[PDB]
């Protein structure tokens, strides 16, 4: 969750996830474009990300 | 230059595009569009809001509900607050 900057006309929140891998890199998990401040994720596994 | 000669009268050469013009102006028609289908809008109504870049101030005789030309527009967080104390979010 978070707030509303500063914005002109009309605004959507684009959000991504990524995972840390075993050797360093990352691996990106979905991605959502959506207008409502709060947002959920479910079933997750494996560690940081 | 006594005499005006050539009186050259005008009878129907007025009338030859209709009778009730010489007493009324008529009016303008706007044109037609195709992507807007059928909607036949007039001259002294908008139902929407317009972008007052350049453009000029509308005015209002009577009536009639009409649109604007937006000037500002913004959005930010709504704060929470009332004209008082009692400010439970609970």
């Amino acid at each position: 969750r978070w707030d509303t900057p500063k914005v002109v006309k009309g605004v959507s929140f684009l959000l991504r996830l990524t995972v840390t891998a075993d050797d360093g890199s990352e691996r990106l998990v979905s991605t959502a474009r959506t207008t409502e401040t709060t947002y959920r994720f479910t079933q997750l596994a494996l560690g940081n990300y | 230059g006594g005499m005006t000669g050539v009186l050259f009268s005008l009878g129907a050469s007025m009338v030859l595009g209709g009778v009730a013009q010489m007493l009324a102006p008529k009016a303008r028609t706007p044109r037609i569009q195709t992507t807007d289908n059928g909607k036949q809008n007039t001259y002294f109504s908008s139902l929407d809001n317009m972008v007052a870049q350049g453009n000029v101030l509308p005015v209002l005789y009577g009536e009639m509900r009409v649109g604007s030309r937006v000037v500002s527009q913004e959005i930010s967080t709504a704060d929470e607050g009332d004209g008082g104390q009692v400010v439970v979010i609970g």
